[PDB]
């Protein structure tokens, strides 16, 4: 169905400002916009969205209020500037999915047979992505119901066009990376990965932390996923191994050894250059 | 003999009874640490100059 | 029942087990690989076998301690890590 | 003779010293001698007959091999000593090197990137 989104900076922006200026008037806690974009193949990329007005009561997760004539007419006025863009989705920028989220995908169903949920935080506070990609689908158990209605995450990402790369890079004129090379080759893939995955098993401490002493909804497709994980750990004290680890590294150091070498040759090639142009400069002044 | 085994210059065993030293063959010196040392040397070396 | 460690067995063990001779064990282990129940791999002339995975199954309340302890001493070499790479190379880049 | 293996020639000189009587050093070279024979002959061994310690170890048969063998504990008896070694330690593990070859890339890229 659908394998990655794509997402441009443009509607993250409108995200905020429409969070800004709705939130200014009063204390309300999420908000919910519908988006605009585009198909190929399994690829999906987002362009541009606009608000809705949307109202949802604290007291019970039954009761909420949505426009249709709003969306209706907004959709036929853009349209007659841009005919390529189509309805695709919408968006909420609560922290974390909420119960009635399910209805209102049913509701506007509708406008499009393939409605993909985005989930943005507008005061994300670590280094991961601010933007999060559902789908609907049915599951199937063994008892209960026939189906039910459960929503799968899609992989997402933060694409750029050429207008827009430009725009971004004179808007970020303060912020730079330092170097390329090793430099950015190691901090901003290995420490980084460190700190993930030590969020995801604090995460994951905290769940199993809430079982067995406090609500216990024992479920069984964590415990068989856990005990697939705990099973796929590697040994790395096998003789064989340690063997093919050793020739490997033997192998590769040979070519740094000789990249240096050169660089060495290089470098002493420079400094007698220098030197024998720099030292027939004194007697030309007399 | 056995001073010279108990230091570590050969790795050979000597039987009192019999009379005959049973040299100990192991080799594959390329599996072994070692020449990542003997790299690592002349790495060190080729980039302070 | 056996750990991850050490989970070659015998065929006078299994032989002992399911109260069975050993000619048949083979074909037993045959059909254990056939409709995928487990996966593994057997040996002959050592009469050994290697077993590498075994279906998951369902399990009570305290045994699930065993996994949460084993993530606390898990997370723990992952952060030790993080500290040791943070600070080995702070110069780098402040 | 002391600072390689030849040892016959130790004890056989020290029954002849031209100078003077000199015993005050000879027996402890003696007991030093001796004790770093009983700890040479701990290793590369898995068998040897009980007359053969009495006659590498010049105390011939004064009741003082079994206390000595008391000292050095040694195992067993029928007229045999047996010795175990390992010496596995150092291979078949890579965890040791994974932390100090961490160290030296990271050293190798610290100093391959900063401007002198």
């Amino acid at each position: 169905a659908v394998q990655k989104v794509v997402v441009h900076p443009l509607v993250l922006l409108s995200v905020v400002d429409h969070f800004n200026r709705i939130g200014k008037v009063g204390n309300q806690k999420r908000v919910v916009g519908v988006l605009l974009g585009s198909w190929q193949k399994k690829v999906l990329d987002v362009s541009n969205s606009f608000a809705v007005p949307f109202d949802e009561d604290d007291k019970d997760d039954s009761v909420w209020f949505l426009d249709h004539d709003y969306l209706e007419n907004m959709y036929g006025m853009f349209k007659k500037v841009n005919a390529r863009e189509r309805i695709v989705g919408w968006y909420h920028t609560g922290p974390k999915l909420h119960k009635n989220d399910i209805a209102i995908n049913e509701l506007m169903k509708r406008y499009c047979p393939n409605s993909v949920l985005v989930i943005i935080d507008v005061k994300p506070k670590d280094l991961g992505l601010p933007t999060e990609a559902y789908i609907s689908v049915e599951e199937v158990h063994d008892d209960g119901t026939p189906t039910s209605k459960t929503f799968e995450h899609v992989t997402s990402e933060i694409g750029a066009e050429e207008a827009e790369e430009v725009g971004v890079e004179h808007l970020l004129r303060d912020i730079k990376d330092t170097t390329v090379g090793t430099l950015s080759q190691r901090i901003t893939n290995q420490v980084h990965g460190l700190k993930g995955l030590n969020s995801k098993l604090l995460d994951i401490r905290s769940y199993l932390e809430k079982v067995a002493t406090g609500k216990l909804p024992i479920n069984h497709q964590i415990i068989y996923q856990l005990q697939d994980v705990f099973n796929l750990l590697p040994d790395v004290s096998l003789q064989e191994f340690v063997k093919a680890f050793y020739l490997k590294t033997n192998d590769q150091m040979v070519v740094v050894y000789l990249a240096s070498l050169i660089r060495s040759v290089v470098a002493l090639h420079n400094l007698i250059n220098n030197k024998i142009a720099n030292r027939d400069a004194e007697k030309k002044e007399g | 003999v056995a001073k010279a085994i108990r230091d570590g210059v050969i790795e050979a065993s000597i039987n009192h009874e019999k009379g005959y030293v049973q040299s100990k063959e192991m080799i594959d010196i390329y599996s072994t640490r070692e020449p990542q040392l003997a790299f690592h040397q002349r790495i060190s070396f080729c980039l302070d100059i | 029942t056996r750990p991850a460690n050490h989970r070659q067995l015998t065929f006078e063990e299994i032989a002992k087990s399911a109260k069975i001779t050993v000619n048949e064990v083979e074909l037993l282990v045959m059909k254990a690989l056939s409709v995928g129940l487990v996966k593994g791999s057997i040996d002959e002339v050592d009469k050994r076998v290697h077993m590498t995975w075994v279906q998951p199954r369902v399990l009570d309340l305290q045994q699930i301690k065993g996994m949460k302890d084993r993530l606390e001493f898990w997370c723990t070499d992952v952060k030790s890590m993080e500290m040791l790479v943070e600070h080995q190379a702070h110069d780098i880049l402040t | 003779y002391l600072m390689e293996g030849s040892y016959n020639k130790v004890f056989l000189a020290k029954g002849n010293i031209p100078a003077e009587s000199y015993t005050f050093f000879i027996d402890i070279l003696l007991d030093t001698i001796r004790d770093e024979i009983a700890g040479c002959i701990e290793k590369a061994y898995e068998k040897i007959l009980f007359t053969e310690a009495t006659r590498i170890l010049f105390f011939n048969t004064p009741k003082k091999m079994t206390d000595y063998a008391k000292k050095r504990g040694w195992v067993l008896g029928p007229n045999n000593y047996y010795s175990f070694a390992s010496q596995q330690q150092k291979p078949e593990d890579t965890t040791i090197p994974s932390t100090e070859l961490a160290k030296q890339v990271i050293e190798y890229a610290r100093q391959l990137e900063m401007i002198v």
